RNA sequence: AAGUUGGGCACUCUAAGUUGACUGCCGGUGACAAACCGGAGGAAGGUGGGGAUGACGUCAAAUCAUCAUGCCCCUUAUGAUUUGGGCUACACACGUGCUACAAUGGACAAUACAAAGGGCAGCGAAACCGCGAGGUCAAGCAAAUCCCAUAAAGUUGUUCUCAGUUCGGAUUGUAGUCUGCAACUCGACUACAUGAAGCUGGAAUCGCUAGUAAUCGUAGAUCAGCAUGCUACGGUGAAUACGUUC
RNA sequence: AGAACCUUACCAAAUCUUGACAUCCUUUGACAACUCUAGAGAUAGAGCCUUCCGGACAAAGUGACAGGUGGUG
């Protein structure tokens, strides 16, 4: 019975903190935590040209990187469920919990 | 594009094959981007100001 | 339609046109500008007026032009 | 036990090889290195190693080696080999270093850069 | 000789057999399946119950002057009904919608500047 | 325009001939990164040489490369005869063996490379020709030589 | 010819003005926040907004606007701020919730001084003084360097040209540097000229 | 059957935080200099490789067709709507590419080794059917899980045997598949047949200094379908640089 | 960074003139997703018939006005 939190962000610095945030508060509830194991960094490259009109050979590359973190709740406590869903993160980060 | 083009573009097509897709900022039928629905220059245009989520100069 | 499934494609109006057309031999010329549609065995013998894009070429259906389009019958672009 | 553990890097190649007192035989991936690389120049630079320190015919390798292609993994083979010898004893590491098989290799391949048609290659110039 | 062709003797007879009008590759070694006759015995080294054999494979593919006829009686339907494709047979232009501002040499043959 | 010299890169020997040459020979030989055909037209080159020679293939072979090799060589500056680099002479005898040995008429590239090695090692093949004539040139011009 | 110096630096050393995570509905939410970005600018145009900071979560929307005056938006009693908030809730359907950040000093901030200099442009003012007093006000203010340019037809001559003026020090090639950049348009009669400012604050 | 699970986190990897390269140290040289050459150690040495980043200006250089805008012009029309056609024309000239002219090859068979990406109504497995392109049914999978997706060159055999061929694959006939409202003008792909020029290219001219060129496949954006283009990716992997007169 | 339609602008034919599109003003309440007929379609004419909160939103008429990938880089 482990509870998996999947955490996307475009920035990891946001990420880390809400990782370091959600381990501690279940930890505190006293479920033991596995993690945040990171999971591979996904990057989408999107090239233009640089110009409205003609000149083709320059161009300017652009990138949305998503960071990826895993934590997984090794076991279930009352407390911890409630604790995780009252968590409040950063607006960047998105939290996806698997219980 | 001119009003008209953009007011055609938006009204339901007889056949799904004759929907197209135009940069909702500005209308360009060229190089419209699925994901953020803009075209090669305001997409540039607003990255630049920040006000894409997550979108950045890449090197490597 | 080239897939074998869907039948041979042809235009309810050019297809419709021709059908009522099948009671009288006096048969009347039918002006279409469906270019796409296929000739049918039914269309022997009929003269259709299919647009080239500026005016409509008279066209008339012999047995070997079944399974062709009406539109390869009639130029669109004109050269010396 | 006594194994000698070393890992080697070449291209987008990895070897996890493992040394152990044997006849000299090498195994990768489950295989005879014979079978898995196709030259026997491949197996000239990964027991090159061996002929520096005079450790030939001391150790069998087993060698689990992962990414690039058979040039890759073979030279992959020679860096982790080296690094073994390493562990087995201090001593070999003025030998392995003067040899160069200490060193990890860091050339890699260069990125298409936008505008050329490789990463240094140019399209056709015509003036006029 | 097949079909009214003398194929070459010294090539093997799957590669032999393509030198008739209406065999290729993939028909010969039909042929030559059908027939029970090895693809690689050599044409000269084939005996006389064998060449019986795959002559009467290749009677039942239309061949030569069969296919030849039939071939020209296509085209030459395109150009009587006077289909766009005839019309590009008559006026010896790509049949097959290529672009004729640039190339179309096998149609329009050697250059004219 | 040019700063300086550059190191040259290194080759190990060949591991059947234990010979630098050997893989050198390889090099030239290959075509779009193929290593293995190269390597295979070499070997079976040197079996040829040595059935048809009765004598060691390394043996042949360096008898061969002595003779193409060439000690002088015209340089336009009116041509001058200079003295080739050591190294120069190494890469003008395999480059002219390869493409002679291309130029031949055997259908295989194999019997090729080996009808040009024993023909270099009597000192009669096309490659041999172009150092004679390279030698020629260098005499004719070395009144120029200063 | 330059890179734009904001767009260099985000995500480097400057936030993303737009702070939310979407993957399938990322298209909608950007073009919600572009209506939003475009209404604010039009209802504020008299208020002096450095720009509008916006994060999305649990279909709420959090705006930060930075404002040189303050009080404009919020309203004496906090009513133009409620009448803001209830014009966006009608254009979004999530709630809107709206926050005021004062500017201290409106001189320091780059779209504040291009604003003011294309509205004294427009106004007929001359060109030289208008970026000769703005330079004065930042470099007071112990702004480390500013940068400030007008370009078009700038004494409604025929041929259009380009004037900048500079003090101290920015740094366009320098990473590490945070300058701030906004380029403002006067509409004169004559044609739109173009006003770019570039400030240096420095660090800390 | 299988990392498959039981277990472990050793290794590998993933990605956060740190360590590392700075002429720092030691020899010579040099102006008591800056630098230079060589060495030690180090994974890496002299701005390690590559990228982003492009001063003041020049070309009244490009863009009023992304957008915006001064002025000008039209306004029962220079605005607007629909169907069809054109943008795909073809005596020719040019630019950039693609594929070849074979034996360092072609065909056939068996057998290995990547990287970087994409996916929700989308990627679609396996299975069955079709020569195949595909079809049917349908698992898993909003992703380090599932799927795209077996890299290919390669390696080992068999065969062909130097010619317009068992090279090359244009063209054309016919019979199909798929997308789509609809493939006539004017799609992509398949099967069978057909089987052009081409025998390595005049004058001239281009790219590249190393993981580069060359060569081999792989992926993505756009996108119903449609790539020899573009942008990325790894595999194999050279030759040469005396030198600065031109 | 995807011309069969669409895109698309260009041409031809068939059509419209507060207009395909915006704001305001006056008036009304459903405005129609739908079916049938004639049309190449646009569209028109018959059906219907449903929805709507001071007061929302959407139609009808007219005028203020719209429209231009027209020109000048
Ligand atoms: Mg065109
Ligand atoms: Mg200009
Ligand atoms: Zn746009």
């Amino acid at each position: 019975q482990k509870i998996r939190i999947r955490l996307k962000a475009y920035d990891h610095r946001v990420i880390d903190q809400s990782a370091e945030k959600i381990v501690e508060t279940a930890k505190r509830s006293g479920a033991d935590v596995s993690g945040p194991i990171p999971l591979p960094t996904e990057k989408s490259v999107y090239t233009i040209i640089r110009a409205v009109h003609k000149y083709k050979d320059s161009r300017e590359q652009f990138e949305q990187r998503t960071h990826k973190r895993l934590i997984d709740i090794v076991n279930p406590t009352p407390k911890t469920v409630d604790a995780l869903m009252g968590l409040n993160l950063p607006s960047g980060v998105d939290i996806e919990i698997k219980l | 594009a001119k009003t008209s083009m953009v007011a055609k573009q938006q009204k339901k097509q007889k056949y799904a094959v004759r929907e197209y897709t135009r940069c909702e900022r500005c209308g360009r039928p060229h190089s419209v981007y699925r994901k953020f629905k803009l075209c090669r220059i305001c997409f540039r245009e607003l990255a630049y100001k920040g006000q894409i989520p997550g979108v950045r100069k890449a090197s490597w | 339609a080239r897939s074998i499934k869907k039948g041979p494609f042809v235009d309810e109006h050019l297809m419709k046109k021709v059908e009522a057309q099948e009671g009288s031999e006096k048969k009347q010329v039918i002006k279409t500008w469906s270019r796409r549609s296929t000739i049918f065995p039914n269309f022997i013998g009929h003269t259709f007026a299919v647009y080239d894009g500026r005016k409509h070429v008279p066209v008339y259906v012999t047995e070997d032009m079944v399974g062709h389009k009406l539109g390869e019958f009639a130029p669109t672009r004109t050269f010396k | 036990q006594v194994e000698y553990r070393g890992t080697g890097r070449r291209k987008n190649s990895v070897a996890r090889v493992r040394l152990v007192p044997g006849e000299g035989n090498i195994t990768v991936n489950n295989r005879d290195v014979r079978e898995y690389l196709p030259f026997e120049s491949l197996i000239l630079d990964l027991n090159q190693p061996f002929d520096v320190t005079e450790t030939k015919g001391n150790y069998d390798v087993l060698v689990n080696v992962h990414g690039g292609g058979f040039t890759g993994q073979a030279q992959a083979i020679r860096h982790g080999i080296a690094r073994a010898l390493l562990e087995a004893d201090p001593e070999y590491r003025g030998s392995l270093k003067r040899a160069g098989l200490l060193t990890r290799d860091p050339r890699m391949k260069e990125r298409k850069k936008p505008g050329l048609k490789a990463a240094r290659r140019s399209p056709q110039f015509s003036k006029r | 000789r097949i079909a009214g062709v003398d194929i070459p003797r010294e090539k093997r007879v799957v590669i032999s057999l393509t030198y008739i009008y209406g065999i290729g590759t993939s028909t010969a070694q039909k042929i030559l399946e059908e027939a029970n006759v090895s693809a690689d015995t050599r044409v000269k080294d084939l005996t006389d119950d064998e060449l019986g054999r795959i002559r009467e494979v290749v009677d039942g593919y239309k061949v030569e002057g069969d296919l030849r006829r039939e071939t020209n009686l296509n085209i030459k339907r395109l150009m009587e009904i006077s289909s766009y494709r005839g019309i590009r047979h008559r006026r010896g232009l790509p049949v097959r919608g290529q672009k004729t501002k640039n190339n179309a040499r096998t149609r329009k043959g050697p250059v004219k500047t | 325009p040019r700063k300086g010299s550059v190191p040259k890169r290194d080759v190990l020997p060949d591991p059947i001939h234990n010979s630098k040459l050997v893989t050198k020979l390889i090099n030239k030989i290959m075509l779009d990164g193929k290593r293995g055909t190269a390597q295979r037209i070499l070997y079976s080159a040197f079996d040829l040489v040595e059935q048809r020679s009765g004598r060691d293939a390394l043996e042949v072979f360096e008898e061969a490369i002595n003779n193409i090799m060439p000690v002088l060589e015209v340089k336009a500056r009116y041509q001058v005869p200079v003295e080739v680099r050591p190294e120069r002479r190494t890469t003008l005898g395999l480059r002219w063996l390869v493409n002679y040995a291309r130029l031949r008429g055997e259908k295989t590239m194999e019997d090729r490379l080996a009808n040009e090695i024993l023909d270099a090692a009597n000192n009669t093949g096309g490659a041999v020709k172009k150092r004679e004539d390279t030698h020629k040139m260098a005499e004719a011009n070395k009144a120029f030589a200063h | 010819q330059k890179i734009n110096p904001i767009g260099l630096r985000v995500g480097i050393i400057r936030d993303w003005e737009a702070k939310w995570y979407a993957e399938k509905d990322f298209a909608s939410l950007l073009h919600e926040d572009l209506k939003i970005r475009k209404f604010i600018d039009n209802e504020l145009k008299e208020a002096s907004v450095s720009h509008v900071e916006i994060e999305r979560a649990a279909n709420r929307i959090n705006i930060a606007i930075h404002t040189g005056k303050p009080g404009m938006v919020i309203g004496k009693g906090g009513s133009e701020i409620e009448k803001l908030r209830n014009k966006l809730n009608a254009l979004t359907d999530k709630k809107v919730h709206i926050n005021v950040i004062e500017i201290k000093k409106v001189d320091l901030d780059a779209r504040l001084v291009a604003e003011n200099i294309a509205r004294q442009l427009e106004n007929r003012a001359s060109f030289r003084r208008v970026q000769k007093q703005a330079i004065t006000r930042a470099m007071k203010l112990g702004a480390k360097g500013i940068k400030t340019q007008v370009s078009g037809r700038l004494g409604g001559a025929d041929i259009a040209r380009a004037e900048q003026y500079s003090e101290g020090t920015v740094p366009l090639h320098t990473l590490r540097a945070d300058i701030d950049y906004a380029h403002a348009e006067a509409d004169t009669t004559y044609g739109k000229l173009g006003v770019k400012v570039w400030i240096y604050r420095g660090e800390v």
